[PDB]
RNA sequence: GGAUAGUGGCCUACCAUGGUUUCAACGGGUAACGGGGAAUAAGGGUUCGAUUCCGGAGAGGGAGCCUGAGAAACGGCUACCACAUCCAAGGAAGGCAGCAGGCGCGCAAAUUACCCAAUCCUAAUUCAGGGAGGUAGUGACAAUAAAUAACGAUACAGGGCCCAUUCGGGUCUUGUAAUUGGAAUGAGUACAAUGUAAAUACCUUAACGAGGAACAAUUGGAGGGCAAGUCUGGUGCCAGCAGCCGCGGUAAUUCCAGCUCCAAUAGCGUAUAUUAAAGUUGUUGCAGUUAAAAAGCUCGUAGUUGAACUUUGGGCCCGGUUGGCCG
RNA sequence: GGACUUUUACUUUGAAAAAAUUAGAGUGUUCAAAGCAGGCGUAUUGCUCGAAUAUAUUAGCAUGGAAUAAUAGAAUAGGACG
RNA sequence: GCCCGUCGCUAGUACCGAUUGAAUGGCUUAGUGAGGCCUCAGGAUCUGGGA
């Protein structure tokens, strides 16, 4: 006798297994990218997917209806909030458009390295899950972060770490007390 | 229009009708007589345990020369009498008379599977451990 | 049809395939740099352009 | 670190007013422990089978020993 | 009339002959508690709901009843039936579909732990009680986030590119490398404080904690469907594989392995069920000359269905909501 | 308040309407699954936005419509209005 | 070339079938009938017609 804990999936998978074009794509995108799943960007075409949906069941809606106005724009201001869409085509016939690495394109991951401060996708995934880079004095050490397009100024190293001062810390830290210790007393 | 009575009444007549057709669905009769529970060795269940009786020979169909090593089992929750596949290179080493097994299914909905005539389950377990660990090495054969 | 053929063979030729022990290799790194390593194998550099291209190839 | 605070008017209004859980954390209330909350029940179950007082049941077993 | 809290064939007298049914009564089945709902995504549907909320029913099976405002109560009683415990043999006692825990059953399911701190309940009641309930343990049921690595230098090799009469390497990096280089971090371990009813974990964080011998990712597959070899060794219609088609009888692209390779990846196979695919149940939407399928023929009740025709046309006013051209 | 009114189907808007689930707004749980919080200052004595909306059909209720489709009416006039 | 049936071997499924065959469950005739409840009595006792 307790309320349910509501959950959901985030995910959804291919209809055919082993389409050798799809395949390509998708593989491209986590080189790209610096994903470590399939699931990485099965997630966002899902995600891409209900989007289009509700964009869908709006359009069919008369032009100037309440609920079309309504859920349209909030749909439009949450997608211009993060990145995604483009100011110009602010009306949701381009959310119906839209596509993949328009939502890729705004993950921590990729905005860490898109200006500078990794040089290499990669070692900006690596970066953010060892607790340094922040988005304001709250540290965030999940890559799929979606920067929200007001926050991309105030990305930068965390106040912690080196990288962004306060100390080298314990793997450098051990060899200055191994030049103190051999070479001195 | 052809059959079908296009009316705005004919709902009655048009719901019996699909009842009634819908008996010569295989899967639909088979549910609803509960040919799953009444007849078929498992219980309408996924898998069932056994005992093995005879280690068997069964020679394969053709175009196939083959002998299949099967076992016969008596289903636990059943008395049911059941012949089995042993699958992979030996196992047929692991069983010996007596010993418990879990069948399960071939995968085919019933219906035997290649050249193996007759039989509609495989052995997946013996004496609680998987033929496939024994298979490999990654496990052994309890005591007795 | 025959149910009681013989038996004596029953894990015959994995018994008697000689064994070879596998050979120690290199690590494969997991993850992110695994699905790295197979994009700059399968894109970036490429390998080569036989008619088309292939990607368990031996002797060619 | 975000916490919650309280700050009472006096001290006799903060040691009326707190859970007896916290007086203890702090050190102005003694954990007066007991039985195990199981040990308890048992307790109160062995009673339950005494009607009345029970040293009178005492003596009249004192008699048992006799028999 | 009696009975009941009270209506009522609820029960009893008397009287009558009625009530239901092809628009399916009555009977049978259900591996049937009903709903809120769950699964599947063009739509129409199809399947499922023992199970967190509401209703109902039960407390081993039946019946009966005491108390009481409220029970036909079972952690109340009485009886019978079925189980079943203790005995000094005279007797006495029991009801886990409460919480745990044990047997059994089976494919199938966890602790004989802590607390009333919260949530709320009850009493004479701020106080006590609460296996309601919360806490922890067990726990790959499902669901979320996503570690297993990142960066330079060097050794040639390149592809570039300007020049090429011709050595070529030198700049901008593509990277394959059997010596290199310092960097980074939590998995863990652990002062501490935080947490908590007390603990445990989480979040914090002193001291520790990464170089291949780890802190070392798996699960299946590589003939087609179906993404990835015609390598090498083995076996020789044997052993085995193969959902299906098919492979194996001595150069096996299917077996047993080694190497290399694919797909999904802290998860992947398998069995059973169901859904989509399925316009192979067809209202939307099927097919019936020859592939499965028009009753030998006509009549005909139920059922479904069923031609056209009856205030139309014209005139006047009122006040709105979008949109234009101006603001 | 009196005196009387042929029956229906359809469709419209609306009332009555549990929550959780579903769709979905707001909010940066570090992200997310979630949750229903949270946000602002004088952070020494408080200020403040929330906790939406939609679906909820078959039946029943309430109201607008008068097409489509039924029904009943006056022929032994036992007709209609006074 | 294809191809039909009897006949013969192995295995498997279901049918019919002496046993007036067997088992479980639900209702139920007739007979017997616990127990509480209501009621006619009763009166160990214990008081002022009742308990
Ligand atoms: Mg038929
Ligand atoms: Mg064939
Ligand atoms: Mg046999
Ligand atoms: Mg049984
Ligand atoms: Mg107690
Ligand atoms: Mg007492
Ligand atoms: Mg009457
Ligand atoms: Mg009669
Ligand atoms: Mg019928
Ligand atoms: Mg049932
Ligand atoms: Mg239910
Ligand atoms: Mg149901
Ligand atoms: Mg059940
Ligand atoms: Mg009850
Ligand atoms: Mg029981
Ligand atoms: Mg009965
Ligand atoms: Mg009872
Ligand atoms: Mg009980
Ligand atoms: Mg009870
Ligand atoms: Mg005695
Ligand atoms: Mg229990
Ligand atoms: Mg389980
Ligand atoms: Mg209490
Ligand atoms: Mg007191
Ligand atoms: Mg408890
Ligand atoms: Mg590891
Ligand atoms: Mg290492
Ligand atoms: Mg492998
Ligand atoms: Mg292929
Ligand atoms: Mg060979
Ligand atoms: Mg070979
Ligand atoms: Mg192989
Ligand atoms: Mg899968
Ligand atoms: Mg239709
Ligand atoms: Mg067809
Ligand atoms: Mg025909
Ligand atoms: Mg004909
Ligand atoms: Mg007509
Ligand atoms: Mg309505
Ligand atoms: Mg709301
Ligand atoms: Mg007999």
């Amino acid at each position: 006798p307790r309320a349910p804990r509501t959950y959901s999936k985030t995910y959804s998978t291919p209809k055919r297994p082993y389409e050798s074009s799809r395949l390509d794509a998708e593989l491209k995108l986590a080189g790209e990218f610096g994903l470590k799943n399939k699931k990485e960007i099965y997630r966002i075409s899902f995600q891409l997917s209900k989007i289009r949906r509700a964009a869908r069941d709006l359009l069919t809606r008369d032009e100037k209806d309440p609920k079309r106005l309504f859920e349209g724009n909030a749909l439009i201001r949450r997608l211009v909030r993060v990145g995604v869409l483009s100011e110009d085509k602010k009306k949701l016939d381009y959310v119906l458009a839209l596509k993949v690495e328009d939502f890729l394109e705004r993950r921590l991951q990729t905005q860490v390295y898109k200006l500078g401060l990794a040089k290499s996708v990669h070692h900006a995934r690596v970066l953010i899950t060892q607790r340094h880079i922040a988005v304001g004095k709250q540290i965030v050490n999940i890559p799929s972060f979606m920067v929200r397009l007001d926050s991309e100024k105030h990305i930068d190293f965390a106040p912690t770490s080196p990288f962004g001062g306060a100390r080298p810390g314990r793997v450098a830290r051990r060899n200055a007390a191994r030049k103190a210790e051999a070479s001195g007393e | 229009g052809k059959g079908k009575p296009r009316g705005l009444n004919s709902a009655r007549k048009l719901r019996v009708h699909r009842r009634n057709n819908r008996w010569a669905e295989n899967n639909y009769k088979k549910r609803l007589l509960g040919t799953a529970f009444k007849s078929s060795p498992f219980g309408g269940s996924s898998h069932a345990k056994g005992i093995v009786l005879e280690k068997l020979g069964i020679e394969s169909k053709q175009p196939n020369s083959a002998i299949r090593k099967c076992v016969r089992v008596q289903l636990i929750k059943n008395g049911k009498k059941v012949t089995a596949f042993v699958p992979n290179d030996g196992c047929l080493n692991f069983v010996d008379e007596n010993d418990e097994v879990l069948l399960a299914g071939f995968g085919r909905k019933g219906k035997a599977k290649g050249d193996i005539p007759g039989v509609r389950f495989k052995v997946v377990k013996v004496s609680g451990v998987s033929l496939l660990a024994l298979w490999k090495e990654k496990k052994e054969k309890p005591r007795s | 049809a025959k149910v009681h053929g013989s038996l004596a063979r029953a894990g015959k030729v994995k018994s008697q395939t000689p064994k070879v022990e596998k050979t120690e290799k290199p690590k494969k790194p997991k993850g992110r740099a695994y699905k790295r390593l197979l994009y700059t194998r399968r894109f970036v550099n490429v390998t080569l352009v036989n008619g088309k291209r292939r990607m368990n190839p031996g002797p060619s | 670190s975000v916490g919650f605070g309280l700050v009472y008017n006096s001290v006799a209004e903060a040691k009326k007013f707190e859970p007896t859980y916290r007086l203890v954390r702090y050190g102005l209330a003694e954990k007066v422990e007991k039985a195990s909350r199981q040990q308890r029940k048992q307790k109160k179950n062995r009673d339950k089978k005494i009607f009345g007082t029970g040293k009178r049941l005492a003596k009249k077993v004192a008699r048992r020993n006799a028999d």
